């Protein structure tokens, strides 16, 4: 049910950022 | 509007997940990634995982379709 998207918030918090 | 602090964010999350640096992030590397994060997917919904951004249908994820895929999720 996790996206790659998900998986990259998880493990790259800034990349997380950048999106929200 | 995707600047080029941007794209090197990004480039480094992909390289997060490309354990082995050959431009592509396939089925066992994001199983790795996932089995570390105490998570425990199968084989298929990585597959499931892959697919959902996987443009070219080559069946795993290269830089410029992990790239669209973040640049989708800023818009
Ligand atoms: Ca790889
Ligand atoms: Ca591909």
């Amino acid at each position: 049910n996790l996206s790659l998207f998900d998986l990259t918030t998880l493990i790259h918090p800034r990349s997380a950022a950048i999106a929200s | 509007q995707l600047t080029e602090e941007q794209i090197a964010e990004f480039k480094e999350a992909f390289s997060l997940f490309d354990k082995d640096g050959d431009g592509t992030i396939t089925t066992k590397e994001l199983g790795t990634v996932m089995r570390s994060l105490g998570q425990n997917p199968t084989e298929a919904e990585l597959q499931d995982m892959i697919n959902e951004v996987d443009a070219d249908g080559n069946g795993t994820i290269d830089f410029p379709e992990f790239l669209t895929m973040m640049a989708r999720k800023m818009k």
